[PDB]
């Protein structure tokens, strides 16, 4: 459920 | 030509054919020596290179959770099937991270002549790295994690230096460099501690955006949050 | 041999690699001689080249909405271009239909020895002609046109005289032959008239179900009720 | 916008 930049 | 394969891009990206958009804009890259890839080009290469490593990232993930199922509970030829699997994704993996990683040492980051260029590729050289580092083991997974470190350090000095606290580019370095240090080097602290750093040095100045760029920093700071929410809960 | 393909085939699946997934199928129909596929394999063959075929479908769609687009704006350079492209599209599409209507032709459906899977894999032949008949032009168009006819009408007489209203496979024979009417033969009337007797011919037996069994063919009955109310109101 | 036999 971590997320990185788009 | 520089022009057709950019609408070539263009109309690859509406297919959703990516491993065409990333020929295409292999090939804008080459028609632009030495000046800068316009921030429309710029950011269609990331786009290309973006999905074709993202669908490779996901088949990789659900490949790997099913060979630990299969090794800890179930057979072993099985699991020899899977590797030779995983293995044929790791390449292509090693591959994608191959091509963009070289265009970015000798063209685009030699030919970086803003900060705001220059945060973006050296971000993107170890947003690369990063994912190399998500599969390789042994010495290619410590060389990937170096690297990585220090094209996001670097990056780091110039963001900080030349770009404001709400500027996108410098909250998504800061965004892809907290799950860094969260993911690859396993540093919950120092992942905790930029992820807020540089969500409070954004806040203070938020007042100065626009409305079509407080929608673009506001997006990242939403993403730096959730990802405290959960690591801050471990 | 047969296992390895099919779990090969589960792996590919589930990393969404679909291309590889009709690869690994099409050594499994090979390693099956003369002998049927197992609904599981016939199922596993038909999402893998569904998908296949669904993403170029896509594809061609959009390019061609982009094509028209840019003949109303006068682009002669765009028009060239994107016709190119989706010749490209094209291209594919007819490798991949052939490549399963090379193996239906010459395997699957000389070996159907149950009403069942005779109705399933003359119903497959239909739905790709009928996707050839989508883009391609002229004789070719024709020709794939009335081999759908062929297949589906050919399917339909024996879906009426072995297979309950209610089976999903005979439904499903229905509604992509309505489909066919609408679209490919440009025949409204015939398409709903199809649409609605396949219906009524289902809710006659209808109540005379399981619980769970009629969750398959509750789903293709919703799916011919959209397509009607569409077609009844234009 | 039709739908076609899943």
């Amino acid at each position: 459920e971590l997320f990185s930049a788009p | 030509g520089r022009e057709e394969f950019v609408y070539m891009a263009k109309l690859a990206e509406q297919a959703e054919r990516y491993e065409e958009m990333v020929e295409f804009m292999e090939k804008v890259s080459a028609a632009v020596d030495g000046d800068e890839l316009t921030v429309e080009e710029r950011n269609l290469l990331s786009v290309a290179y973006k999905n074709v490593i993202g669908a490779r990232r996901a088949s990789w993930r659900i490949i790997s959770s099913i060979e630990q199922k299969e090794e800890s509970r179930g057979n072993d030829d099985h699991v020899t099937a899977i590797r030779e699997y995983r293995s044929k994704i790791e390449t292509e993996l090693s591959g994608i991270c191959d091509g963009i990683l070289k265009l970015l040492d000798s063209r685009l980051i030699p030919a970086a002549a803003s900060g705001d260029s220059k945060v973006f590729y050296l971000k993107m050289k170890g947003d690369y790295h990063r994912y190399l580092a998500e599969f390789k083991t042994g010495q290619e997974r410590k060389d990937a994690a170096e690297h990585t470190l220090a094209a996001y350090k670097s990056a780091q000095d110039i963001a900080n230096a030349e770009l404001a606290p709400t500027h996108p580019i410098r909250l998504g370095l800061a965004l892809n460099f907290s799950v860094f240090y969260y993911e690859i080097l396993n540093s919950p602290d120092r992942a905790c501690n930029l992820a807020k750093q540089a969500f409070d040095e954004a806040i203070a100045e938020l007042d100065t955006l626009g409305e079509e760029s407080y929608k673009d920093s506001t997006l990242i700071m939403q993403l730096l949050r959730d990802n405290l929410t959960l690591w801050t809960s471990d």
